[PDB]
Protein backbone atom coordinates (compact mmCIF):
# COMPACT_ATOMS: atom_id res chain seq x y z
CA UNK A 1 0.00 0.00 0.00
CA UNK A 2 2.70 2.56 0.81
CA UNK A 3 4.54 1.76 -2.48
CA UNK A 4 1.68 2.38 -4.86
CA UNK A 5 0.59 5.40 -2.96
CA UNK A 6 4.51 6.44 -3.75
CA UNK A 7 3.25 6.73 -7.35
CA UNK A 8 1.75 10.20 -6.76
CA UNK A 9 4.83 11.90 -6.72
CA UNK A 10 6.16 9.92 -9.77
CA UNK A 11 3.02 11.62 -11.66
CA UNK A 12 3.59 14.53 -10.63
CA UNK A 13 7.35 14.83 -11.45
CA UNK A 14 6.19 13.21 -14.97
CA UNK A 15 3.91 16.55 -15.43
CA UNK A 16 6.13 18.84 -14.00
CA UNK A 17 9.00 17.71 -16.84
CA UNK A 18 6.74 17.62 -19.66
CA UNK A 19 5.49 21.18 -18.72
CA UNK A 20 9.39 21.99 -19.02
CA UNK A 21 9.55 20.76 -22.17
CA UNK A 22 6.59 22.48 -23.78
CA UNK A 23 7.61 25.74 -21.95
CA UNK A 24 11.37 24.96 -24.21
CA UNK A 25 8.90 23.78 -27.75
CA UNK A 26 7.51 27.50 -27.34
CA UNK A 27 10.54 29.16 -27.26
CA UNK A 28 12.26 26.86 -29.65
CA UNK A 29 9.40 28.27 -31.98
CA UNK A 30 10.00 31.49 -31.71
CA UNK A 31 14.11 30.85 -32.31
CA UNK A 32 13.66 29.20 -35.45
CA UNK A 33 11.06 31.70 -36.60
CA UNK A 34 13.76 34.51 -35.47
CA UNK A 35 16.67 32.22 -36.85
CA UNK A 36 14.74 31.77 -40.60
CA UNK A 37 14.15 35.75 -40.41
CA UNK A 38 18.14 36.03 -40.25
CA UNK A 39 18.71 33.57 -42.79
CA UNK A 40 16.28 35.65 -45.53
CA UNK A 41 18.36 38.90 -43.83
CA UNK A 42 21.79 37.57 -44.76
CA UNK A 43 20.88 36.13 -48.11
CA UNK A 44 19.34 39.86 -49.02
CA UNK A 45 22.62 41.32 -47.91
CA UNK A 46 24.85 38.78 -49.87
CA UNK A 47 23.66 40.77 -53.38
CA UNK A 48 26.32 42.67 -54.28
CA UNK A 49 23.50 45.65 -56.14
CA UNK A 50 22.30 47.05 -53.48
CA UNK A 51 23.54 50.27 -52.07
CA UNK A 52 25.09 51.13 -48.23
CA UNK A 53 22.23 52.35 -46.39
CA UNK A 54 20.01 48.83 -47.80
CA UNK A 55 23.01 46.75 -46.37
CA UNK B 1 34.00 74.80 -87.51
CA UNK B 2 30.02 74.42 -86.99
CA UNK B 3 30.42 71.09 -87.35
CA UNK B 4 33.29 70.82 -85.34
CA UNK B 5 31.35 72.15 -82.80
CA UNK B 6 28.19 70.16 -82.68
CA UNK B 7 30.20 66.80 -82.43
CA UNK B 8 32.17 68.00 -79.45
CA UNK B 9 28.60 68.88 -78.18
CA UNK B 10 27.29 65.51 -78.80
CA UNK B 11 30.85 64.12 -77.33
CA UNK B 12 29.93 66.03 -73.95
CA UNK B 13 26.47 64.70 -74.02
CA UNK B 14 27.72 61.15 -74.73
CA UNK B 15 29.83 61.40 -71.41
CA UNK B 16 26.57 62.73 -69.50
CA UNK B 17 23.93 59.93 -70.51
CA UNK B 18 26.97 57.60 -69.45
CA UNK B 19 27.14 59.03 -66.23
CA UNK B 20 23.55 59.79 -65.10
CA UNK B 21 22.90 55.52 -66.09
CA UNK B 22 22.36 54.88 -62.37
CA UNK B 23 19.39 52.65 -60.64
CA UNK B 24 19.46 53.38 -56.89
CA UNK B 25 23.37 54.32 -56.75
CA UNK B 26 24.57 50.94 -59.08
CA UNK B 27 25.16 51.12 -62.41
CA UNK B 28 25.73 48.29 -64.62
CA UNK B 29 27.01 51.10 -67.48
CA UNK B 30 28.57 53.54 -66.37
CA UNK B 31 32.24 51.67 -65.60
CA UNK B 32 32.41 52.02 -61.81
CA UNK B 33 32.61 47.85 -61.18
CA UNK B 34 33.61 44.93 -63.23
CA UNK B 35 30.63 43.03 -62.80
CA UNK B 36 26.96 42.37 -60.56
CA UNK B 37 26.06 39.42 -58.81
CA UNK B 38 22.55 38.71 -57.99
CA UNK B 39 21.28 35.57 -55.95
CA UNK B 40 20.55 32.45 -58.22
CA UNK B 41 19.19 30.03 -55.29
CA UNK B 42 18.65 30.30 -51.40
CA UNK B 43 22.12 29.25 -50.55
CA UNK B 44 23.85 31.93 -51.87
CA UNK B 45 25.19 31.16 -55.22
CA UNK B 46 25.80 34.23 -57.89
CA UNK B 47 23.98 35.20 -60.91
CA UNK B 48 26.92 36.78 -62.24
CA UNK B 49 26.36 39.74 -64.81
CA UNK B 50 29.24 41.27 -66.59
CA UNK B 51 29.46 45.26 -66.58
CA UNK B 52 29.47 46.79 -70.15
CA UNK B 53 31.08 50.24 -70.18
CA UNK B 54 29.17 53.05 -71.81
Amino acid sequence: SATAGSMNAVKDSLQRGQSTIDVALAAGDTITDLLGKMKEKALAASDTSLNTASF
Amino acid sequence: NALKSDFDSLRDQITKAASNAKFNGVSIADGTTTKLSFLANSDGSAFTVTAKTL
